[PDB]
């Protein structure tokens, strides 16, 4: 969150596993894993998503059968502002890998073109 | 002799016991891995889930031709072993599947209980695999069978059901040849019960249960039954299912499929 | 007792390897008919008989792979020029990887993609394959749907799915061009790819498919008459 | 210094932590009896049920006057321990009431949560203890106060509801002797989060929880919040309440109560 130092709030971000309704409202989100995300006294979250699968490896395509999940961010409560403050602040976003982490079946990649 | 079948809180007993045929050999158990990385302990309702569900009755009469249920669809309905599967991702399960059928000694008659891993059915049109979800699953009522194969032609209206044709079992494959799976013969001469314990089979580990379907029990009239002298007579036929050492993983949301 | 039983083990009753498919590839301008300059093959192993109903006693199964090429030719024309040999490439696609879509395009210059740059007139290329499933068996004989039409959905043609598959693309496709250029002489060719299983540890024996198969499916349509005619008390 | 607070799966962690008191000074745990008759084991959910289950926001404003729920009234909408509620007899719970309220550093105005063990509450009209069960369970939205004490006199329509006023803090005790409960203070000047962690206490061992409940949150603006120069502001306070070491037992019928 790069937003001011006297702003403050709370953020909510969770995971649902797959196989429901995506998730629309905060009434049917936090059921699942989540994590109440602070703005005052820290400014960077840290969610571990877990490891949570019927099959061990899962493909890198869309595919229905074999899929992540989904992720969802709401406001816990409103942002505080005290007046003669900016109104519109800014979140980044991050990813990573734990040490967990491993592929197979090295292939050749599509983003990459060539019309010659 | 008398067998005192206790799994849970509740109890079958029997005024006679004839068996119990535990399919492959293996008694189900849980997660025994040492060297397994989760070794935080999931939710395991081990003595708190393990009820006698009954189905509902089916009237078996001499022209009506068998039944089938899927496994885990059988339990959505009813008990709470159907909310701790809509609410979690994944999970494993043991049944007992008992079939009793009691008549008097002036009755005739073979039944034949089975129970095949990955049971497939056969469509019915000429729209091949072209099966709607809430005729996939027909959940605590059951199919039926049918005599002779008759498809549909109406290309309007789709009916995306089921048509399985008895002596070819809905596979494709003789019933002949059906007692390679575990099984179990309800000889009305002799005795009126049976039992079959099954274990989870799947290539995972574990695995969802909204999306997969482990067991398919069929019921088929391997004679029909005939009294003395008589055209129409009903008998009822009653199938108990219990879950055995029974986890679930991943919570989340609620999830209601349709059901038309 | 003196009978040996390891004739008919498991790794000798897949021993003997057989056919999956055929798949053709042709050389000319691209013309108002089918252009066959090249043609891709759905990897699967239910496009025969011989081999189906050979794995489809067992429900699960674990087994590494061995492929086969073998490549054939023939001509068009009477007393055609004499064309020189052939090079025939076979490209393996896994899924997610780009779909090529003309005889030249730049996703054949196998940037990562492992092929076999095959010659005519030698022998057979003989390539292995690992066990590529990613559960701890291959599935034959899967139930269930991929996607479960929800209650709460848009309508029911996004739910819907299809009986019976657990991927839309099996396990990637094949890819077959010729490396040479276009003639004005045309040379048809024919690959019949075998396929022979080692390894194998099945579990879970089914009974055999009876009447004939009708597309990829379990179902049925046709030939409902699978026993013949005999009397009874007559030998 | 900063609190990594996991109970189960969920997280509550933060970006300044302040305090964490336990009620009466003894951590909840399961029942440890070595000589009890019955040693075998119930439904434990203690790793499967301890999400942090969040209830609906609401606007605390300049006029309003203050909230109370019921615990385990305020979990039978959602969540699979409202299922684990209504289909057993009887049970126990542990709660961690964490009350976070944020805002900036010019704003004002202190709070107070509180937990009283068998909350009661007082009717409005003269009939006493005349009171309907869906106006005896406000469920997950929660009632307020009122300022002034203003009973019913119209005897043809019953309204059958409460009527608290908030420095008569509901049962009729002064609201400067409310702090003799286990208590937490929201000092909007330094800190911005609390937490008060619960045992299960009750007269019995164990109870049933549908006809029962054990604690009320009580939140009472100790000094309205008052902005630089404004008459108007809303800012929220949102609740959660997480179960730990629950535990259910005896199985029955699904029992569904009826909210008007
Ligand atoms: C280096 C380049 O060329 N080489 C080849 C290559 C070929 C095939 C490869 O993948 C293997 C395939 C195979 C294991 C197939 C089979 N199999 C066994 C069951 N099924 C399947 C499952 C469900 N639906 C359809 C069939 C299925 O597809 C990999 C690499």
């Amino acid at each position: 969150f790069c937003g001011s130092m006297m702003a403050t709030g709370k953020i909510l971000v969770a995971y649902a596993p797959p196989g429901a309704q995506p998730p629309t409202s905060r009434k049917e989100a936090m059921l699942g894993t989540h994590v109440i995300w602070d703005l005052g006294l820290q400014s960077s979250c840290t969610m571990v998503v877990p490891w949570i699968s019927n099959v061990t490896y899962r493909q890198t395509t869309q595919d229905s059968f074999t899929e992540g999940g989904y992720i969802s961010m709401f406001y816990q409560t409103r942002i505080v502002v005290p007046l003669s403050t900016p109104k519109s602040m800014s979140m980044l976003g991050f990813v990573s890998a734990c040490n967990d982490f491993s592929v197979r079946l090295l292939r050749d990649t599509t983003h990459i073109s060539q019309s010659a | 002799r008398v067998l005192q079948l206790t799994i849970g809180n509740s109890t079958i007993t029997t005024q006679e016991a004839a068996n119990s045929v535990v399919a492959y050999g293996r008694w189900p158990e849980f997660i025994r891995d040492d060297e397994a990385n989760p070794v935080d302990q999931p939710t395991e309702p081990d003595v708190a889930t393990c009820r006698f569900y009954t189905l509902d009755t089916v009237m078996w009469g001499k022209e009506s031709k068998g039944w089938w249920w899927k496994l885990p669809d059988a339990l959505r309905d009813m008990g709470l072993f159907g909310q701790n599967m809509y609410y979690h991702y994944l999970g494993r399960s043991g049944y007992t599947v008992h079939v009793q059928c009691n008549a008097s000694k002036f009755h005739q008659g073979a039944l034949g209980v089975f129970a095949i891993p990955e049971y497939c059915l056969a469509g019915d049109s000429d729209k091949q695999r072209y099966t709607s979800y809430a005729n996939a699953n027909p959940g605590e009522k059951g199919g039926k069978f049918y005599s002779q194969f008759n498809r549909d032609t109406a290309v309007t209206s789709p009916k995306r059901e089921f048509c399985p044709v008895d002596y070819l079992l809905g596979c494709g494959v003789l019933l002949g040849n059906a007692f390679v799976y575990p099984h179990q013969i309800i000889n009305l001469r002799t005795n009126n019960s049976a039992t079959i314990v099954l274990p989870y089979v799947n290539a995972m580990a574990i695995d969802s249960m909204v999306k997969h379907n482990n067991w398919g029990i069929a019921i088929l009239p391997l004679s029909p039954l005939d009294f003395a002298q008589e055209s129409s007579v009903e008998i009822p036929i009653t199938v108990t299912i219990a879950p055995m050492c029974s986890e679930f993983n991943g919570l989340r949301n609620v999830t209601a499929p349709k059901f038309q | 007792q003196r009978r040996s039983r390891s004739e008919s083990t498991i790794e000798s009753f897949f021993a003997r390897g057989a056919c999956v498919a055929i798949i053709e590839v042709d050389n000319e301008e691209p013309t108002t008919r089918a252009q066959k300059l090249f043609a891709m093959w759905r990897i699967t192993y239910k496009d025969t008989v011989q081999l189906r109903r050979k794995l489809e006693f067992f429900t699960y199964s674990r087994f590494d792979m061995e492929l086969t090429f073998v490549v054939t030719a023939n001509f068009t024309n009477t007393n055609n020029g004499h064309a020189l040999n052939q090079v025939y490439q076979i490209m393996y696609i896994p899924p997610g990887a780009p779909t090529p879509k003309s005889w030249d395009d730049y996703t054949w210059q196998t940037s990562s993609n492992p092929s076999i740059f095959y010659t005519y007139g030698a022998a057979p290329a003989r390539i292995s394959v690992p066990y590529v499933g990613l559960a701890n068996a291959y599935s034959h004989f899967y139930d269930g749907f991929a996607k479960v039409p929800l209650k709460t959905d848009a309508n029911d043609q996004i739910g819907d799915s299809l009986y019976s598959a657990m991927t839309v693309d099996d396990f990637g496709v094949l890819a077959i061009r010729v490396v040479n250029d276009h003639n004005p002489t045309k040379v048809t060719s024919k690959v019949r790819i075998y396929m022979k299983p080692k390894h194998v540890r099945v579990w879970c024996p089914r009974p055999p498919r009876a009447v004939p198969y009708y597309g990829p499916g379990v179902d049925y349509k046709d030939n409902l008459n699978p026993l013949s005619e005999k009397g009874l008390t007559t030998y």
